[PDB]
Parts: structure tokens; C-alpha cells; sequence
């Protein structure tokens, strides 16, 4: 809003290499469509090659999500290190989870394919980590990702 | 591992101050059950398959100290529609006070809250409950 | 429609904590189990080729058994329904039910969380029974042991108790137990696991050239291969990092190489089971399991059965034992079994490490001659060192 | 303070002559659930929010003597649409005649009365009922 | 063969891990009725003749241990209106163990499971039930 | 295969954000009927043959909800005989979260809006409706 | 958020002296549709656009108190074709006593009044009721 | 991520009504409470900075702690995740929870509405303690 126009005229020809590149470096373009206004047009990261980090949403996604999991299992601090903390913690880190698939941001057809909480002795600890005072926790989450391609093939029907 | 389970060693965390309640009974699960029979189907009884869940309200029973005025705290954080949602988490324990049983429930606000009745003649303890609504129940043993 | 069934292996699993340490090792007894402690659990790909396979699993009060679909000869061999003479390969996660487990197995006390244990009929190691760990290390002069290591010396099996920086030429019978001949697991199974997104790094990256990489599986086939190309501005002679996705492989071990050169070797992981302990796998190829270990025979163009029962087996920790008290206690010194150390007026402690069982034979006896309870199970203390290394172990006893 | 306490040694302020009640029940409180589910959410079941409140009558019990009047009293104050309205307050005591915990009720006024009935065979004391409501209610503790 | 039979002793198939179930209830079939009488009938009252079947939910109960999570997982099976059915089989037997009535259910799937309540002066073992529905049922003796 | 579709996890493209209604109805076809005969056939009642179509509007109906003002924004944007018309799409979901059966209409615009009543008795959700007219409406099932 | 809002909490300003009204009614906005065909279009169904608006009368109700006599005092202000008119806001209030969805109505003048019935066997509160015509309507929402 | 903490404040509260006068005062005894009878409460300004500093607060059955977010040095020096080097304020409310407090306490019995105690960092008194006096 509040635009004229873009000092510059971008084509497809150098948005291919604008999008990608061996580097990973990426840029993201802001073109003038015919009748739409000017529009962004790019979504990706400085590491348009990672696997895991390609995309923006994804990224700040994580960013919220392991946030809020930090505030949820601070109060904790200074408590017994046994199972009973365990089981609260899972229990928490599991319901925040559940709130995120049910709205769309993760892939699965249940809660059981969405992600995964493993914290315990047999899961992620050791005797030497009870005795040192350390908690560890691994969590596994399936997220959405766009589609950027459309291609059209037509045809002349048999008559 | 061998015996069976007795049912009275139990705990819940509820995100209050105090433990020690008395009675916990509300824990259930339920699917509706949809019916369907055609006029050519040589059974003249009908076909049924699963529907929609039903999830129940739990009710929670203890005795009453001074200085503690929990469940009011809770049930008075009511605006219009707005309220404090907490995590409930309740624990069966074994002779060695270890988890056996877990029940997780989700999203759970406090509906109703009754106090003790006072009389003359009452040789017994006061008594409060409280009644708690939620969107999900989970079970885990073993 | 005339079906015929026939037991084709045997898989059983062995824990000294109900055990002990027999004199020679035959069977188990007549009331073993450990269906309440351990599981065994097929994939997928092991379901729907078994379907293909016509075989059927089943497990056991000692693990499992699978049964195969035979035609009965009169010669008393029993060849399958038809000739099984490719490659094949089954999978199974072993899970663990009882918790406290790390606690009575001797396993390793330090931190890993990105590491699986892995067990194959590729090891050798045919003894007394056929073993599917890996061959233990001999006892050499001059190595360095951590406090839990076993080893073998002069047909017997040796415990360590303490931490050698260099060894002497004959075992110096303070730092070593002696039991019997026998394999069990240790550190040489524990193999790094990985998932679907690797972070691969090229040293001495060179714009001027290209790399190919590879995944091989334990079939020697390469399952799997893509190209990174290094642009033209990488400074030659640093590092270089890339991104790798195998998303569509089946687990198991597998070894990463880059143009004819083994760069990492691995067990793949879908996380379809994320808390698995072990995996095991079994091979049918007449060409990488010698003939102790294999199942299949061939012969006038048939494939006849051979029944077979694998091992493995987990050794028990040892600990020491310290009684604690909350009043003093009036021993002494001198009033008080020998095997015992004085610590102070409220505390002693054994002076050897005693190992942990479910049915203790016998316990030991006080200065004024009365039984003292067993530890239990529930928590035990490792103390460590200057250079943080663990140097003794004890379970607390409260009286 | 560490013991639970018991419930037969209480108090009512009403703003009638006399005191020494027998039974006092009825200190409760409670919210509406709203529920509402849309098509496309992946559950099959209902999400629930806070909706109205809702407050109960009280009911009081006496005995009878001769000289008292009051219960009768009060309900006769009813013109049309208009009544007395007063502040009642309920405490609980402990051991040492110290309010402990209060219920402060708000305009109430009473909507029975039921007298005592009579046995030629009865050996019991005469008791009197009322029946009250209220637009308010709240709870202190500590 | 001569003597009546008791009934404590029996068995359960139900695709289940574990076995020793404490009560089993609803085992029942039925016919509705239908009416009929025109005018000039000399009886004064309606004739009658069969119509459709009916067929009851099954109620288990049994106690709870350690490890076993059974009804849980059957119920948690259930997709959209998909959901896995069983064969069930109960059988009853005698003092040497053989079978001799048969009950075969067609179809069942758990449409209600409940757990234990937790009471702190409870001096009993925790029980568990589970509803069950089904698409027939058929009676086998001798 | 033996079973049916329930009626309850749908979902609507029509080019606002919120992707969830309560309500959907109005989706039907209909051909009318064109009459006759002449003097001289041997039967006394008509041959019929068909004739125009005529399609129904749609209506749909959800909650509301703060900051969603998406009904009137399209209602909103009509000049004289000009209106943004728009392709509508309503799929029926199953477990996968996929479609079974798609209704595709064709050259969609709102005739009408309908707000909420508001009662001070009413423990109710608000819910709004919209009435929509077009020119097509076309089935797909497998 | 993921809640919706409820219908029961509201103020309206109307130029009078109350601000509390128990039942409002009669929110809407509609165009018509002209239809049109020609003849040798492939499709034997019409064509659909928009044509004129039209809007409803609004209906309030509420209870009748001592010395307010307000729906009269507007209707009354009636000369042949002359009338008081007034710009009419409606507001569906939040917790913080705030304005979230607002109705603006535009040149409102009192077309209807109605008053209560007496019954001598009602036990209700007398209400009375005013209906209202207008030229325009705007929702404002976010 | 990893999260380092450690206590960085002690905040005791004594009372001659439990524990009398001793010869040469040392450390409480192990069976000491007060909570019941004493509370420290955070203001929202405190909350906020304590937020804005990564310090987490934590009652105790003497008084209460803080938390501090430190990372783990050789030296055995715990550094903050940042540099506090500015000026900061953090503010508590004392509460009171036993009735009969001004009975047993030994306070001013002249009349005194529009008063208030205070207590500060800021009042020297370092003797066998760190006296907020």
C-alpha cells in the first residue's frame, strides 16, 4: 500500500538467478503484476539450499514454537529430578503440540504422526546426568511447506 | 507387575497450591454409534458404524484448611468469555510411589464450585468440590 | 489344501541379572523369561516379505521363532515351496519394557543419545553358541580400560575395576574378575544413528572438481547417489557443508561414501519407532554368512531347511555396597567382617564390587551376626574423577 | 491451621433478633458452557467457553420458642413488588471463636417459610424452615 | 449333564493380550411385535406377528495391572468411520474345563470405556469396563 | 463397499480466509415438464417431455468472530449492475483429510446478509448467515 | 483467536434516556436479482445480476418502569409528514466494556409503538415494544 | 540450547518468636518456616525486568531466591549471557498472613495509618550479616 511504483523492472530471466544459486545466497524479488498492484514475490532464507531451512515460516515457525517450550518448562528449575517431573513435562510440551496440529501448522493425519516428545532414562538420560542435575528433552515435528511451480500443458483435442 | 492394582494412592496436578484430595471420579470416553439398513438386505436388523466423541466433566473432592481458598481463586478468573485454561495431570501410584497409571487431560477451566453444608449435630469433616470442564483426555500405562 | 510348517530359527536373549554365571553354559532353565523386560518387533519391510517368503513369526517366552512353509521328502529333508536363492534381508527393533534398566545391564555411563545398538549374523564369533555381538578384544599390555571394560585372557573372561592407564604384562588380580568363557554386548556395538537430513562436510573444497556420493547397504548395493557441484568463488582449501536427504531408504546400516572412499558408516532411521533400543538383522546370501551361521542349503536345484538358534546376551553391573545409618552403629575395626571398610561411625562400605541379581544367593552377615538387606534397584551413584572419569560406583543401602 | 476442620460450629448474621440455627444449606456457585465446532476441524468433537452465571437459594433450619416470631416477620414486609432486603453473613468458627471462613450474601430476601408438623406419636423438637434468595455471593478465606 | 450348571467359571476371546475377566453382561435377543384387527372381527382384542430384530450392547469388566493398556488401544483405533472389528467368542465351562455354551459375536467394535475412581478411604481393587457393540449374535449348547 | 458418509467435516472455498461453517444447504437441480396430447389417443392422460432447468440459491451459515468482516466486504463491493463474482468450491472431507464428493459452482455473487439478534436471556453463540445466487452447479464423486 | 463471541451483552444509543433493552431484532441487507435469456444461447437456463436494495424495519423491546414514558414522547413528535429523526448506534460490547461490532443507522423515525397485556394470572414483568423504519445501515467490525 | 542457572540471591527473614536469642548467631535451624506468616510478592515493573534480564524468582520456606542465566567458563567465573552495566531496580512487596502479627513483634504501638516500612541494599550494616536495617 502507499505505492507507486518499483524503481526497477525485474524479468524471469534474472529472477532464476536471483531465486537460486550454488551460494545458497538468495534474493527475493518485489514485481509489478498488470492489474495487481506491486507484489512480493520470493520467500526463502540466505540458506536457500538447506533442506530444513529453505523457507521463512518455517524458520520463525520453530522460532515460536521452541520459545514458548522454554517459558512452559521453566518453572521446573530447582525441582526434583525423577519421573514425576518427567511425566509434567511431556504432559505440557504435548498439549502445546496438539493446540499447533489441530490448526493446520503440521502435517499427520493424527497427533501419533505429527510429532514426537522422548524424555527419560531409557529415552535421552543417563545415571551421570541425574547425578549431574541435567535434563534432556528431543522433540520431532512434521510441518507444511508451499508449492512454487505451476505447469500448464495444453493440448489439441481428438475430434 | 503380577497383582492386581489397589485405588487408593493417588495425586493430581492442577497448577494449585495444595495436595491431598479426596475423591477423583470422572473418566470416561465415548464414540456415537450411526445405523443403516436398505430395503433389500436379507438381515431385518441394522448395519452401525462410528460417529462423533464425547468427553465427560470431572469432579474432584477435598477436605477444607484455613488460609486455603484455591478453588475459588480459580473459578473467580471468569471475564465474559474469557478464562485460565490449565494442563490437569492425574497419577496412580504403587507401593513405591511411582507413576503406574496417567491420566492427561486438555484445556480444563473450573465449572462449578460447592462449599461444605454447617450442622448442629454434624460429627464430620467440611468437605468442598469442585467440577471441571476440558477439550481432550488422554490414558497411558505402562 | 495340505499346509506344512517347520520351526527355522531360533532367537533367544540372554541377562545375567536372573542368570548369574553358570560353570559352563548349556540351555536356559525351564522357567525363564523376560517377556515382561524385552520385545522384539518386525518393520514393515520385514511384514510384507515374510508375506512374500510364506513364513510366519511368532514370539516367545525367550524371544521368537519363525516357521517356514516346507514340502515333506522322504529323505527327511525339507525343502521350501519354491528354490530362495536371492539376496534378502529381515529387520527387527528390539524394545525395552521395564524401566530401571540402565541400571542392572552394564552399559556404558556416558552420554549418548545419538548412538543404537546393532546386532547381524555378519560377526562371527561361533564359539559355544552363535553369537550375534562382535568378537571381544583380547587382554594386551600397554592399553588403556575403563572401569566396566570385558575382556579375554587364558580361556576366561575378564572384568575390569578400575581405570588403567597403561596395563602390566600379567592381570594384576586386584583389577580383574574371573569368570567364565563366554561373550556378551560392549562398546563395539554401538554404532552412530542418524534420520533423514544429513549436514556433510568436504575438506579441501576444490571448485575445479565435482564429488559423487554413495550409500552402500550390508548387500553391497548402492542404494542411493547424488552430485554437489562447489562454485567458482570457494576460496580452494576450506571447508564446504552441504545438505543430504534420504528420505526414501529402509533402515539398517549402511556405509556413506564419496568417490571411492568410505567417508561414514551409519544405522538409518524413519522414526517410525522412535524409542527402540536395538536393531537386528538377518541376512539370507550364500555368499557373505558362512556355513555355521546360514539357514539354506542348495542342492539338485531345491533349498532345503536348516534350523539354527542365535544368542545374545546382556552381563549385569556390579556395584559397591554402602550402608548408611541415621543413629550410630557400635562396630568396629575389629568386630566387623573382613570383607568390609570402616568410614566412619555411621557408614562402611564393601570393598570389592558385588554384582546385582534378582534372587541374591547370599547376603552378608554383621559384626553381632544378623542379615543386611540387599540394595535395591532404584538408584545408583557414579563419583568422578579430577579429569572427569567415572572411578567407582556404590548403591546406598539406609538403615 | 494444619488440621481440617469441622463443621459444626457456625454462625449466622440475618439481622433477626435471635440466634443458634440448626442446618444451613445451599452455598454454591456455577457457569454456563457455550459449545461450538465448525466443519473442517480435524477433531469430531466440541470446543467449550464461559458463558452466564448462576447462584442458588439458601435454606435456614430452627427450633421453636415461645416469644419468636421473626421468620414470619420478615416474610410479611412483601407489598406488590416490594420487600426488605437485607445483608446476611454466614462464618464458620473454630476452636477458638475465630471467623475462619465467610460467605457474604447480597439483597436477599425470603421467598418461603414452612412450619413444623405435628404428631400425636412425635418425640422430636419442633423445627421451622426458611427458604431464601439472593442476587450475590462471595467466598473469603484467609 | 444331569446337574445345573454354575456361573463363575468361563472365558473370553477377544483378540486381546491378556485373559481373567471379572463380569460380563447382555446377552440378549429380540423380536418386535406387531398389530392388527379390522372391523368386523368377533374378538374384541388385536391379532399379533413378528417383526424385527433387536440386539444389545456388551458390558466387560476386569481389574486393572501394570503394563496393560488394552481397551484403550482398541478404542483408540478408530478413524472417520472406519474403525477395527472383531470376533468375539465367550465360552462357559465346567469343573473339567470343556466348553459347553458358546456365545458368537459378528462385528464388534468398543463404543464406551471407562476407568476406576479414586477415593481416599477406598479399600478395594480398581476395575476398569468396557461397551461393546456388535452386528449378531448366536447361542451354541451341546 | 457396505457402509455410508456422515454429514459433519466439510470444508468451503470462496475467497475469504476462515475455511469453517456450521451450515451449508440449498444444493439441488431441477427440469420442468412440458405437457400434451391430442384429441385421438387411445389413453386419457398426458405424454410428458423435459424442458428448461432452474438451479436454488445457497445459503451458509458460521460464527463470528472479532476482526472478521468478510460477508459485508463481499456484499460491499456492488455498484450499479456490476459485482466481483467468484468460483466456489465445497468439498466433503474424509479421514485423510482429503475429498470425496466436490460440488463446483459456477459464477457466484451475494444476494444477502444476515446478522445476528441480540437477547439479554440468550446463552447462545452469535452466528451470521449468507444467501449466494450463480449461474451453474455441477457433481463429482469418484 | 479460536472463540467466538456470545449474544447477550449490548448498548444501544437511541436518544433516550435508557440504555438497556432486552431484545433487538432486524439486521439485514438485500438486492434483488434480474434475470435474463436470449434466445440461442447454448445453456436453457437465465442469466443473474443485481438490481435494487432494500432494508428491514428494526424492532426493540424492552420493560416498562415508573416515570418513563419515552417510546411515546418520539412517536408523539408526529406532524403531517414531519417527524424527529435521529441517527441510531448499535454496539455488541466485550470485558472491558468496549465496542466491538457497531450498526449505524441512518434517518430512523418510530413507525410502531405496542404496550403491554394484563392478565390477571401473569406472573411476568410488563414489556413494551417500538418498531422502527430507517434509510441505511452500516456494520462496522474490526 | 542449552540453559544454564544458578542462584544468585539469598533473602532471609528472622524472628525472635521461633528461634529466641542464641549465644552467637550462625545459620537458621533445618526445621525453620515462616510461610505462613510472611510473603515476598514481585511488582509488575519487577516482573517485566526480571523477564528482561532472564532471572527467574522462586519462593522459599525462609524467604526467596533468584536465578540467574550464566554460562559455563573454565575459569570457574560465571558470566552473564550479556553485560548488566547499567543501573537497575527490582521492587517486593511484604505481606503479611498471621493475624495477631502486631502482638508478638515488638512495633510502635502510637498510632500510625500513613506510614510504611522500608528496606534497601543501600543502609551499610555489615556486621555478622548483610543487615537490609
Amino acid at each position: 500500500s502507499s505505492v507507486i511504483k518499483p524503481v526497477l523492472k525485474i524479468t524471469n530471466e534474472q529472477q532464476n538467478n536471483l531465486n537460486v544459486h550454488p551460494t545458497g545466497k538468495s534474493i527475493n524479488a518485489i514485481r509489478a503484476f498488470t492489474g495487481k498492484g506491486t507484489l512480493i514475490w520470493g520467500a526463502r532464507t540466505l540458506a536457500g539450499n538447506d533442506n530444513e531451512w529453505r523457507y521463512v515460516s518455517v524458520r520463525r515457525f520453530f522460532n515460536m514454537a521452541e520459545e514458548s517450550i522454554k517459558k512452559g518448562s521453566e518453572p521446573f528449575v530447582f525441582e526434583p529430578n525423577d519421573a514425576n517431573t518427567w511425566t509434567k513435562v511431556k504432559a505440557m510440551i504435548e498439549n502445546f503440540l496438539t493446540l499447533q496440529w489441530r490448526a493446520g501448522a503440521l502435517a499427520g493425519a493424527k497427533p501419533e504422526q505429527a510429532f514426537y516428545v522422548k524424555i527419560g532414562l531409557n529415552e535421552t538420560m543417563t545415571a551421570l546426568d541425574i547425578l549431574e542435575g541435567r535434563m534432556i528433552v528431543e522433540i520431532g515435528m512434521a510441518v507444511v511447506r508451499p508449492a512454487e511451480f505451476i505447469i500448464l500443458k495444453f493440448s489439441h483435442k481428438m475430434q | 507387575a503380577e497383582y492386581p492394582l489397589p485405588k487408593f494412592h493417588f495425586q493430581v496436578d492442577w497448577g494449585g497450591s495444595r495436595l491431598g484430595f479426596t475423591e477423583v471420579s470422572g473418566l470416561d470416553v465415548e464414540t456415537e454409534v450411526i445405523e443403516y439398513r436398505e430395503g433389500n438386505l436379507p438381515q431385518y436388523h441394522k448395519l452401525k458404524m462410528p460417529g462423533m466423541q464425547k468427553f465427560s466433566n470431572i469432579t474432584m473432592k477435598r477436605g477444607t484448611f484455613q488460609g486455603d481458598n484455591d478453588f475459588y481463586k480459580w473459578w473467580n478468573t471468569v471475564a465474559l468469555n474469557t478464562i485460565e485454561r490449565r494442563d490437569l495431570t492425574i497419577s496412580l501410584l504403587n507401593e513405591k510411589h511411582e507413576p503406574v497409571v496417567v491420566w492427561k487431560v486438555n484445556r480444563a477451566w473450573p465449572t462449578k464450585v460447592q462449599s461444605t453444608d454447617l450442622k448442629g449435630d454434624g460429627n464430620e469433616v467440611a468437605i468442598e468440590s469442585i467440577e471441571v470442564a476440558h477439550e481432550g483426555l488422554t490414558i497411558q500405562n505402562g | 489344501m495340505k499346509i506344512l510348517y517347520k520351526k527355522i530359527l531360533n532367537l533367544e536373549l540372554w541377562h545375567d541379572f536372573y542368570l548369574g554365571q553358570p560353570n559352563t553354559p548349556g540351555s536356559l532353565p525351564n522357567n525363564y523369561d523376560i517377556s515382561r523386560t524385552l520385545a522384539l518387533v518386525p518393520t514393515q519391510e520385514c511384514l510384507r516379505v515374510l508375506a512374500n517368503l510364506r513364513w510366519v513369526f511368532r514370539p516367545q517366552l525367550y524371544g521368537a521363532s519363525l516357521f517356514a512353509n516346507v514340502n515333506a521328502a522322504p529323505s527327511g529333508q525339507f525343502p521350501t515351496i519354491f528354490p530362495i536363492d536371492r539376496v534378502y534381508r529381515l529387520t527387527f527393533w528390539l524394545v525395552v519394557s521395564d524401566r530401571y534398566f540402565a541400571n542392572f545391564t552394564n552399559l556404558s555411563l556416558i552420554n549418548s543419545r545419538n548412538q543404537i545398538y546393532y546386532f547381524s549374523n555378519l560377526s562371527g564369533n561361533e564359539g559355544h553358541a552363535l553369537f550375534l555381538t562382535q568378537p571381544l578384544s583380547a587382554y594386551t599390555t600397554n592399553n588403556e580400560y575403563q572401569l566396566g571394560q570385558l575382556v579375554t585372557h587364558a580361556d576366561k573372561t575378564l572384568e575390569s575395576l578400575t581405570y588403567q592407564g597403561n596395563a602390566t604384562n600379567i592381570p594384576n588380580p586386584s583389577d580383574w574378575d574371573s569368570l567364565p568363557a563366554s561373550q556378551y554386548v560392549s562398546e563395539l556395538d554401538h554404532l552412530p544413528r542418524q534420520g533423514t537430513y544429513r549436514t556433510q562436510v568436504i575438506t579441501n573444497a576444490n571448485p575445479d572438481n565435482t564429488y559423487n556420493f554413495t550409500l552402500v547397504n550390508t548387500n553391497e548395493q548402492e542404494s542411493w547417489a547424488i552430485d554437489v557441484i562447489v562454485p567458482d568463488t570457494h576460496k580452494s582449501g576450506e571447508p564446504f557443508s552441504t545438505s543430504l536427504n534420504f528420505v526414501g531408504q529402509t533402515p539398517g546400516h549402511y556405509r556413506l561414501l564419496e568417490n571411492d572412499t568410505q567417508v561414514a558408516e551409519f544405522v538409518l532411521v524413519d522414526n517410525s519407532l522412535p524409542e527402540a533400543f536395538a536393531l537386528v538383522e538377518v541376512i539370507l546370501n550364500p555368499e557373505l554368512v558362512p556355513s555355521a551361521f546360514s539357514l539354506l542349503q542348495a542342492s539338485a536345484g531345491q533349498t532345503f531347511i536348516q534350523p539354527k538358534t542365535y544368542v545374545i546376551r546382556f552381563k549385569n553391573r556390579a556395584t559397591r555396597w554402602r550402608y548408611r545409618y541415621e543413629q550410630p552403629h557400635g562396630c568396629s575395626a575389629a568386630n566387623l567382617p573382613s570383607y568390609f571398610n570402616l568410614i566412619d561411625t555411621h557408614t562402611y562400605a564393601t570393598a570389592r564390587p558385588i554384582g546385582l541379581r534378582q534372587r541374591p544367593d547370599s547376603l552378608l552377615n554383621d559384626c553381632q551376626d544378623r542379615p543386611l538387606p540387599a540394595p535395591s534397584i532404584t538408584l545408583i551413584q557414579p563419583e568422578t574423577d579430577g579429569s572427569q572419569r567415572i572411578a567407582r560406583i556404590f548403591s546406598d543401602i539406609y538403615l
